[PDB]
RNA sequence: UGAUUUCUAUUUACGUUUUAGUACUCUGGAAACAGAAUCUACUAAAACAAGGCAAAAUGCCGUGUUUC
């Protein structure tokens, strides 16, 4: 459009990305919208990364099998005639280590041994235990393999028990060669064998790929050698970008967060507040290399100090100091304390790299001694049984130890140094980038969901550069929740705390007699957690007092919030009004060290203190806050506080603003960037009295936005918020004016400018992501088995387990209720009436099988005469008619049941205009195939489908829809969620400025909340209509033909 | 029962009255299978209309954690989606009264119209 | 009101299904045995997103991201 001034505010969510654009000198709305998303998830490409693992699993197995029957027939052992139907491997495989097989017999060992071959590593399996590990059936089975073969146990175990297969059938690849290579020298003198015949069977029964050898040629995920393994493991620097990343482990990434603890660190002393070079020196090697983990006492001894006098530090959730722990360090150092090999911090990175990125004990070994370092060899014995050693850093090395520099020498955290730093990303030049790249989001160690919204937000960025030119000011706020399953907990959490402070006013209220306390939960809480003391008289405050005259009373702010910017409970007193009035713009150490205090300082303290260690009544914000000694004058403190309660300073928020302001800064653009604390923009849309529910659909996403814009305006409107303005932009600041009082604070915050005119905005406007991504998934995983009943249909078969589940009451239900069901009620009659005398003999108990078996010992079993039954472990029975499906009988030859998969899943639907009325016919998932370049949908099918559907020849093509794309029906616009039922002709779709729930829960309506559609003779007009990632919207124009190539 | 067999077919829905939940099973892995019902007012293709009774499965729903009372809506949420993504169409029998297909689905199918309800009322939570 | 884990490798024993054999059930028979049923179980051999490559190979891909 027209090229605009203006401030840009972004709400970046987990499933939305609200923008809010306000003229820059007018204050007026220029524009507002939402584009919404669905969630990400780490569970789809986990799914799918398992399901690939797996199918090499077994396509490697398939392969090794079919290999060594490649060497049976070489040696023409195998022949297009031999027969192995009858075969019993197991006596084969024993009897073979005795005498001569047959040729067919003894191929069928070789097979059968192929086939299960064992275990090479225990660590290359990751299990979840039939609940006795691998490894510990592993150790009971070579244990009971002391004068056998594994043949030998196999086939006792089957003429005994009856079983071989199961959680005891796992061996060790060991075992297996012994076995086999014995075989091999007994069969060797019958048949015509080589010595090469014995090496390659026992080689292809061993062996396996390694995890640094990774997949074969021609693999998108494997690499050419170890080189291009360790570098694709690990990932390049995005500062350095020919440098590697370094280990999360590694000695100096844990001597640097080490750093940035004791940089962080507020000492109360004569002295220099902060460690110095040589303190910070002094309390590493005497504490931090001494103590594996170090705590408050000990650092508070090296400085000879005291633990309350040490402020700023990190904290567990039992409420104690936590500082970083040199993990490599005190892992080494308990094998050798040799001074070449501790306090070589190098070796110790190259120590942790490789126990980290290599699995094996005997590799890291090799790797161990390659390294030509002073290192014994047993040493390296010790060191390669290590444990813990997982992660990368996001930093190289390189990085790292440019930062230890800073570290070391200055008294500025790890934020603070990149801040002042502004080391810009390299891995794309930003010097040609015609718009802001979103590629370096892929690089970045964070969760999907955030990965995701990050993008979002620069695509939406970059369109609103496009539209509106260049912005002034870019104000940014991040959800606090990192995917719904947390906002789900906020939300349980928020309603207890409400619940319990509704139950306190309601008691207060029936003690008291007085309904006042409905009105004064804020005081009354802090009285609460004060314990009825004002905290800078510490005189009583009575209950009944304040809930009378509450003006008596007032709520002090700790710190000044012209300086702390903090509207949180953490920094709230109830005090006596006489003593918020004596105490101004100060600090309680400033006040109580006054003459205007009618208490010390000191008596306070303890006060503060003995209050804080008793029942969690003080937060430790709280606790710092009144205790907060410096002089909040100082440039410094202002700034600490403006970082803390202005800023955003997560590590994902850092990394966005990073890469945004080095777009900007290489460039040469001056466009300023903020991300706004949520605590703060909360409090503001408080005090501009928006509602507390957000029930009227997207829309809210968008508002938010103008929010925040709305505040990035007052940041700019006043020279007394200069600092705060260009510490929030992270901007170097230079008589300057200053918030001088709380009065003046509110008149600059809570004065609603421009909120009217925000609220009676109506031109919103929402974009929802349209999903055209071919080869999702096709078919459920369930392989089920079918059966045609008398009358004709075709039934789906479902088994019950968990027979004898102490829970499990399916089978009681299934029986109580339909016994004809079950498979057993028409073909084994008399096993089911055994089983119905069991539950009716227990009819009062959940599971009757449950308590049956505890009972007498005994399962069910199969009915016999001479009580030799097998046991009965799982029951089949009837399931549903069986309706559109997937037909894979073809995979079972001579089949005499139907085996299909359920639940077609839908790709798009396409509408026709055929003489008059609007048909459509769905293209699902199974429809498209991948041709060497591109996905293409199945002419066949395709016009299968159409048939079905009695679509002309003659008829016209109107469009083509997917998930999320504009379907106007009948003059109404909705967007499409998919096929609901295609028999039926019909759609299902969902209103574009909110949930159809919602809207009908606004309503107090029951209906259902699904939009479900028909389409059909009385439809009259179909179009279909799609917005840009801004809500703008067009109707689509052309495509006379349907698309059947597709780019992916 | 007191239904009647029709052409089924070429039924144009008129009314989607009530959505009713009649089972929620564990798999005893991390997925469930919801079985609900859908009644509607619907037209047939020769002029008269019915009050359709049409069931529908979705099958493996993904949710690993327990689920409670404050989870519940997280394994709806889950379903609804898995549903809008699949195919779950099972079958749809017919009656000529609304009051027949309610009588029906309430006591035949045992169906509730909440998610929570049938969870509570199946056992899956409280 | 009250602070980064993405991406990716290797493997074992399971699990579902089909076929064959055996066991279990039923019928006939003196027996040799043969049928009926395909329910329950063991063993083996196969398939396990539809499918597509590739040709003796520790062979490769197929449910993720992005969807303007």
């Amino acid at each position: 459009s027209m090229k605009r001034n203006y401030i840009l505010g972004l709400d970046i969510g987990i499933t939305s990305v609200g923008y809010g654009i306000i003229d820059y000198e007018t204050r007026d709305v220029i524009d507002a919208g939402v584009r919404l998303f669905k969630e990400a998830n780490v569970e789809n490409n986990e799914g799918r990364r398992s399901k690939r693992g797996a199918r090499r699993l077994k396509r490697r197995r398939r392969h090794r099998i079919q290999r060594v029957k490649k060497l049976l027939f070489d040696y023409n052992l195998l022949t297009d005639h031999s027969e192995l139907s009858g075969i019993n491997p197991y006596e084969a495989r024993v009897k073979g280590l005795s005498q001569k097989l047959s040729e067919e017999e003894f191929s069928a060992a070789l097979l059968h041994l192929a086939k299960r071959r064992g275990v090479h590593n225990v660590n290359e399996v990751e299990e979840d235990t039939n609940e006795l590990s691998t490894k510990e059936q592993i150790s009971r089975n070579s244990k009971a393999l002391e004068e056998k073969y594994v043949a030998e146990l196999q086939l006792e175990r089957l003429k005994k028990d009856g079983e071989v297969r199961g959680s005891i059938n796992r061996f060790k690849t060991s075992d297996y060669v012994k076995e086999a290579k014995q075989l091999l020298k007994v069969q060797k003198a019958y048949h015509q064998l080589d010595q090469s015949f014995i090496d390659t069977y026992i080689d292809l029964l061993e062996t396996r790929r390694t995890y640094y050898e990774g997949p074969g040629e021609g693999s998108p995920f494997g690499w050419k050698d170890i080189k291009e393994w360790y570098e694709m493991l690990m990932g390049h620097c995005t500062y350095f970008p020919e440098e590697l990343r370094s280990v999360k482990y590694a000695y100096n990434a844990d001597l640097y967060n080490a750093l940035n603890d004791l940089n962080n660190l507020v000492i109360t002393r004569d002295e220099n507040e902060k460690l110095e070079y040589y303190e910070k020196f002094q309390i590493i090697e005497n504490v931090f290399k001494q103590k594996k983990k170090p705590t408050l006492k000990q650092i508070a001894k090296e400085i000879l100090v005291n633990e309350e006098d040490i402020k700023g530090y990190r904290v567990t959730s039992t409420g104690k100091p936590e500082f970083t722990n040199l993990k490599v360090y005190h892992d080494i150092k308990d094998i050798t304390a040799r001074k070449e090999i501790i306090e070589n911090a190098e070796l110790l990175d190259q120590i942790a790299k490789i126990l980290t990125i290599y699995q094996s004990s005997e590799d890291i070994q090799e790797e161990l001694t390659n390294l030509n370092s002073e290192l014994t060899q047993e040493e390296i014995e010790q060191i390669s049984n290590l444990k813990g050693y997982t992660g990368t850093h996001n930093l190289s090395l390189k990085a790292i130890n440019l930062i230890l520099d800073e570290l070391w020498h200055t008294n500025d955290n790890q934020i603070a140094i990149f801040n002042r730093l502004k080391l810009v990303p390299k891995k794309v030049d930003l010097s040609q980038q015609k718009e802001i790249p979103t590629t370096l989001v892929d690089d970045f160690i964070l969760s999907p969901v955030v990965k995701r919204s990050f993008i979002q937000s620069i695509k939406v960025i970059n369109a609103i550069i496009k539209k509106y030119g260049l912005p002034n000011d870019i104000i940014i706020e991040l959800a606090r929740e990192k995917n719904s399953k947390d906002a789900q907990k906020m939300i349980n959490e928020m309603q207890k705390r409400n619940r319990q402070t509704n139950e306190r006013i309601e008691e207060i209220i029936r003690t008291t007699g007085k309904e006042n306390a409905k009105y004064l939960i804020e005081k009354i809480k802090l009285h609460d957690m004060q314990e009825g003391k004002c905290l800078y008289s510490l005189e009583a405050i009575p209950l009944e007092d304040l809930l009378n005259n509450p003006f008596n009373y007032e709520v002090d702010h700790i710190i000044p919030r012209s300086v702390s910017f903090d509207n949180s409970f953490n920094n709230k007193v109830l005090v006596k009004q006489e003593e918020n009035s004596k105490k101004g713009n100060r600090t309680p150490f400033q006040y109580l060290s006054s003459s205007d205090s009618k208490i010390s300082y000191e008596t306070f303290k303890k006060h503060i203190l003995n209050l804080a260690k008793g029942k969690g009544r003080i937060s430790k914000t709280k606790k710092e806050y009144l205790l907060e000694e410096r002089d909040i004058n100082r440039f410094s403190v202002q700034k600490d506080f403006i970082n803390r309660n202005l800023v955003d300073t997560r590590y994902a928020t850092r990394g966005l603003m990073n890469l945004l302001r080095s777009y900007f800064r290489v460039n040469n653009l001056d466009v300023k960037v903020k991300s706004i604390n949520g605590g703060f923009t909360s409090f503001l849309r408080r005090k501009w009295k928006f509602k507390k529910e957000r029930n009227k659909g997207y829309k809210h996403h968008a508002e938010d936005a103008l929010i925040i814009a709305n505040a990035d305006f007052i940041f700019k409107e006043w020279k007394k918020l200069d600092k705060a303005k260009k510490v929030m932009e992270n901007q170097m600041f230079e008589s300057m004016p200053e918030i001088e009082t709380e009065q003046e604070y509110k008149e600059i915050f809570i004065t609603p400018h421009q909120i009217k005119h925000i609220k009676d905005f109506k031109d919103y406007k929402y974009s929802h992501r349209v999903d055209k991504k071919p080869n999702r998934e096709l078919i459920n995983d369930t392989l089920y088995s079918t059966r045609k009943d008398d009358k004709g249909n075709t039934l789906i078969v479902n088994n019950l387990n968990g027979l004898y589940d102490k829970d499990n009451d399916k089978l009681k239900k299934l029986i109580n209720k339909s016994p004809e069901k079950l498979l057993m009620y028409h073909h084994d009659p008399q096993t089911y009436q055994k089983l119905k005398l069991i539950m009716e003999q227990y009819g009062d108990e959940k599971n009757p099988l449950y308590k049956y078996y505890e009972e007498t010992g005994n399962y069910l079993t199969k009915y016999s005469k001479k009580d030799n039954g097998p046991v009965i472990k799982k029951i089949k029975y009837y399931g549903n008619k069986l309706n559109a499906h997937l037909d894979i009988t073809d995979d079972y030859p001579n089949s005499r049941n139907k085996v299909v998969k359920l639940s077609l899943k839908p790709y798009r639907f396409d509408v026709y205009l055929d003489n008059g009325v609007y048909k459509f016919v769905t293209v699902k998932n199974l429809d498209v195939i991948k041709k060497e370049n591109y996905y293409e949908v199945n002419s066949k099918c395709y016009e299968e489908a159409k048939k079905l559907k009695k679509i002309s020849n003659q008829a016209e093509f109107i469009a083509s829809f997917y998930n999320n794309d504009l379907i106007k029906i009948n003059g109404e616009l909705y967007r499409v969620i998919g096929v609901n039922n295609d028999l039926l002709n019909r759609i299902e779709v969902n209103m574009i400025d909110i949930t159809y729930r919602e809207y009908l829960e606004n309503m107090n309506d029951k209906r259902p909340p699904r939009i479900i559609k028909t389409i059909a003779s009385k439809t009259q007009s179909i179009k279909k209509y799609s917005t840009d990632i801004l809500g703008n919207l067009y109707e689509v124009k052309s495509k006379k033909h349907p698309q059947i190539i597709k780019k992916g | 029962k007191s239904i009647e067999i029709k052409d089924q077919n070429n039924i144009v829905l008129i009314d989607s009255l009530g959505q009713f939940f009649t089972d929620i099973e564990n798999d005893n892995n991390g997925r469930y299978n919801i079985d609900y019902v859908l009644l509607n007012e619907v037209e047939h293709d020769n002029g008269n209309t019915y009050y359709e009774v049409g069931m529908y499965r979705t099958e493996e729903v993904p949710f690993s954690d327990k689920v409670t009372q404050d989870n519940v809506e997280l394994l709806e949420d889950k379903w609804l989606q898995i549903d809008q993504q699949g195919e779950s169409y099972v079958e749809s029998i017919f009656f000529e009264n609304e009051e027949d297909a309610r009588e029906y689905i309430k006591l035949v199918l045992k169906g509730h119209e909440t998610f929570e309800e049938t969870a509570k009322a199946i056992g899956v939570i409280k």
